[PDB]
């Protein structure tokens, strides 16, 4: 919310701790679901 | 008489321990490039280095 | 120093606001204003008010063309300067008011429509998108065609986190200039942006493809922001205060009077309002006079004052977003008290200044573009001629060419007698010229000359008295 | 002298400010009050209004050349002087209203929206800063751009304490001038890390690359204080009086009326509101439509709420305060307010002055240094590139006379007057008099003397080929 | 690093630590060593 940045894709993000080792880190988060709006449109088989 | 607000006086405290790390900073300096000439080799060491 | 530290009694001891760049600010919210603003545009009526405003006195009802290209710098003399000029203006003209509005791909919009509805998209949203392609299967003269695009269809590819490079979809190269805009693509029986595409801003060959348009304020600013953001929170709390105002005052009015009685439902209205049933529907004949026992009763409600006060409020508030919007206030609010001559001419004066700032600057710069992106192709297509012996060609000096000025309507006066005399006394010494009086009315000198040589020879030919600018 | 001392009745006791440096009272808050300026600016509606009439009065919709280099001292001549100001003037104004906009690297701003935003900044910052800088790809005519530079980039290398020499990233030497600036690389994105760049004030030999504009408040000043110090907390809390009595009113008008009653919660409503119990924790909904008579048994009653008047007294306290307001600003009343209360001629024409003696004040001291010093940067580049040629038999060249040889005044938009016919026939009367000049009466509507000259001259030429009556200005 | 710096002399420093005492501390950092290119070229001794 600091930035405004809510409900979108990878939302990246770097910043350095406090302290006299002072180490710097990097991450992205996502909260990814796939989700089919139709079940049916697909027939998957298992051939032998 | 006079005096300073709180605030001013968290800027002075501040200007001294400046002054105070840059002058240990130079009397480390010093005992570093005296040793050298005194004697061929100096040792640097510490409790925690 | 005050401003910068506690404040008179700590009163501002948490009034803390982040040192951030004009981007940093308005960027993590933008679609959410630009979203408020169109709500209060679409279900206001001052917000409309002001929108017509802008339109109506930046524009007018006629945007016409001066052109007037730098024949001097060009060394082509003066007398082919003009007939390039006559014969550029013809075809403009000839082009650009069309009755059957082919200038946009859309068919909906003529050219001083899209002027308009370009003001219009800058007072709202801050800036305005026009777009220029050609049309190959077209069978006409001229295959140019501009079409309008929304400042909510730029964004981001796939709604990725903004770069260094690329924020809200206006690619940006080393220096702060932008080299193309991302623009969706509108699924209307859906929700969202699915479809996102590369529209370079110019072409390689340096005619133009997509025209940007803002007034900037900080350094660094990606995308422009509207002018409703002083007055946004304001007018909707004021728009909350009138319709609350309105329904205590149906509800307030509403209970007329109050019956007080020991007996049943039916019998106190039977015997005291009169409403026969044997509720109870009273009859509005007539003027009625009940009895009543020594329990029974009967008052009649004094309600509040209907505007107690409302209305000098009312009046401060739209001050205050008059103010911000930048209408006087009596244009705004359509108040106009009781003023003599000397107020209103300064309040109108203070109303003009503005609208005139906002008419040389944004209106002439979509204008103007739109011009050479027109003339570039005349040009090519020989439509034109241009001068022999010219030191540069087209393409080397772009705006030499195109130098191009526009007029708008002109101010409607509070008295008429005034200006002509102004306009009169102002041609008699030497201050003035006919060009700039004949400008100030909103019409071309030229055109006015032709007409007055063409009415003294009707006139000559019929057997009437001369006219007075004819001479013996 | 009691003002130095104590007070009336020991009530000044308290009030003992210390006897600072202009430096130490401003810098030490430097950033938090732009950032306030800033906020204000923002999100007020009297702010933006103050700073959009600094903005269209002080420069307009337009900001003319005149050059008028000094002839005499030069030792040049009348003819060639003429000449070459010509050729200056036009060279200049093909370069500055190029509808490309290529004047600056941004590639956003003309030259008269670049001086308006200058003016903008110097309201509400105190200073303006204009970079000249070089183009090697670009082919065009000219090299030389003007990049603005926002006074929040310029700040101390990595975060660094205060110097002696180097006070908020403005390096100065043993007087009180400066040498160069430490100018940061701000990102949209809040992480990347920023790098502190320092680029001097003057290029070796004769050149400017960093403009710095602003109006020394007093001796040691390093970076001015933007105009809003005096008067920024009355603004907040003015903002705060007035949502809060926006917020009273709604309140106090929503409740409608009061049922008092014994019975349940929903019987009461139903028998004295007159809502429906309906066939098929919310609350019932009344239909707005007629006129009803409750009929309330013993235990019952109704009440129709008193609210206070919505505006007791307000309008007077926003008066007061907004006078205030405008007097710390400079801009008048009626031009902040847009009261514009009844008031005769002469009320409105002095308040009219008294407006435009600031606002004539700002224009010839901030817009017209930035406007010079940028012109000549430019003018540079068209001497070295031989756009233009030199008189001959100079006493001096280029570099020894900047000033002399770049020498120009600039003209903006004039003042709309109250009243039409008086104004016209004042300057007439002037005119008739040998107390004015054409070029005096000419620039007070904005207009250069000699373009309305050959506009006359044409319009003579023109009026007589088509068979019309010849013009009144024309010689016989 | 990050700010682009290395191979320099007191690189000074703050922050904040947010505890309950709050506290904005100070540092400086410089790594020198002070070196001789030829060690013989002077004469030392002790006059006991």
């Amino acid at each position: 919310q600091r930035e405004g940045i809510n409900a979108s894709a990878r939302y990246p993000k770097n910043w350095v701790t406090t302290g006299d080792p002072a180490r710097e880190f990097t991450m992205i988060q996502s909260a990814p679901l796939m989700l089919l709006a139709d079940p049916d449109e697909f027939v998957s088989v298992q051939l032998a | 008489q006079n005096l300073a607000d709180p605030a001013y006086r968290r800027r002075r405290i501040i200007m001294q321990n400046m002054r105070d790390e840059e002058l240990a900073i130079a009397q480390v300096e010093e005992m570093q490039a005296v040793s050298a000439v005194l004697k061929g080799k100096y040792t640097m060491t510490g409790e925690a280095f | 120093y005050h401003g910068g530290g506690s404040g008179f009694g700590g009163q501002l001891r948490s009034w803390n606001p982040p040192s951030e760049s004009v981007d940093a600010a308005l960027l993590p919210n933008f679609t959410r204003g630009n979203a408020r603003a169109d709500d209060l545009v679409r279900n206001n009526g001052y917000a409309a008010n002001a929108i017509q405003l802008h339109q109506d006195h930046i524009v007018g009802s006629f945007f016409r063309l001066s052109h007037r290209p730098s024949w001097r710098y060009l060394g082509i003399g003066e007398e082919e300067a003009r007939a390039f000029s006559r014969e550029v203006e013809a075809a403009w003209k000839e082009f650009a008011e069309d009755d059957c509005c082919c200038i946009d791909v859309e068919r909906k919009r003529t050219f001083t429509m899209m002027i308009r509805e370009g003001v219009a998209m800058h007072a709202f949203n801050g800036e305005l998108f026009v777009q220029a392609t050609w049309d190959t299967s077209s069978s006409r003269l001229f295959r140019t065609q501009f079409r309008m695009v929304s400042p909510k269809r730029i964004s981001n590819p796939n709604n990725t986190g903004d770069s260094r490079n690329c924020r809200a979809g206006v690619q940006i190269n080393d220096s702060g200039a932008a080299l193309g805009y991302y623009v969706s693509e509108d699924g209307y029986p859906g929700w969202m942006p699915q479809k996102w595409t590369w529209i370079p801003r110019e072409l390689p060959g340096g005619r133009a493809s997509f025209i940007h348009v803002f007034e900037p304020v900080e350094d660094g600013q990606t995308r422009g922001a509207n002018v409703f953001y002083s007055v946004m929170e304001q007018m909707k709390m004021l728009d909350t205060l009138q319709n609350t105002q309105l329904q205590s005052a149906i509800v307030k009015a509403m209970y007329a009077a109050t019956i007080e009685s020991e007996l049943d439902t039916q019998s106190a209205m039977d015997f005291i309002l009169g409403a026969n049933s044997q509720a109870a529907p009273v009859r509005l004949g007539g003027a009625k006079v009940p009895h009543l026992m020594p329990g029974d009763s009967l008052n009649l409600q004094t309600a509040q004052d209907t505007d107690n006060g409302y209305s000098v409020f009312e009046q401060s508030l739209l001050r205050y977003i008059a103010a911000g919007l930048g209408v006087s206030y009596e244009q705004l609010s359509r108040n106009y008290a009781q003023m003599s001559y000397s107020t209103a001419r300064a309040s109108a004066n203070e109303s003009w200044a503005y609208f005139m700032g906002r008419r040389k600057f944004v209106a002439s710069r979509q204008a103007s573009q739109m011009f050479l992106c027109w003339l570039e192709e005349a040009i090519v297509r020989r439509v034109v001629t241009l001068p022999s012996k010219a030191r540069f060609s087209f393409q080397e000096a772009r705006s030499a060419w195109g130098n191009c000025d526009w007029i708008g309507s002109g101010r409607m006066a509070i008295d008429g007698l005034k200006e002509v005399q102004e306009a009169v006394m102002l041609i008699e010494a030497g201050l003035s010229t006919y060009e700039k009086e004949c400008a100030k009315r909103g019409d071309d000198y030229q055109e006015i000359f032709a007409q007055q040589v063409r009415e003294t020879m009707e006139r000559r030919a019929a057997g009437l008295k001369p006219p007075a600018w004819a001479a013996a």
